[PDB]
């Protein structure tokens, strides 16, 4: 009834880590802000001629 | 602008996988197959056909 429970993959020995979660997106402890998403970059190199 | 290569220019290598990259191959697609023929048969007209 209280926790969400989420289990990390790759643990390196043991732990379990409590944290708190609010209604807004301020209340929490660290932020991910977005930005300008993935970029399709593409060329060719003129002396091979061998995509990149 | 990737390796992928000869199989190495001898049978034994080119004959499944065994390449210098990595593309390892299925195998060479087969063509057909090829036989010595029937020789002919020189007549029976200059001897005796009496059967017994």
């Amino acid at each position: 009834g209280k926790y969400r429970v989420y289990i990390d993959q790759y643990a390196k020995q043991d732990y379990f880590t409590v944290g708190y979660k609010g209604p807004n997106e301020m209340d929490a402890g660290i932020y991910y802000a977005p930005y300008v998403a993935l970029t399709p970059l593409r060329g060719s190199d003129p002396k091979n001629f061998q995509p990149v | 602008a990737e390796i992928g290569g000869d199989h190495g220019y001898n049978a034994t290598n080119i004959a499944a996988g065994q390449t210098s990259g990595a593309v390892t191959q299925i195998g060479p697609a087969v063509m057909g197959m090829v036989r010595r023929a029937i020789p002919n048969l020189i007549a029976f007209d200059i001897c005796g056909v009496q059967p017994m």
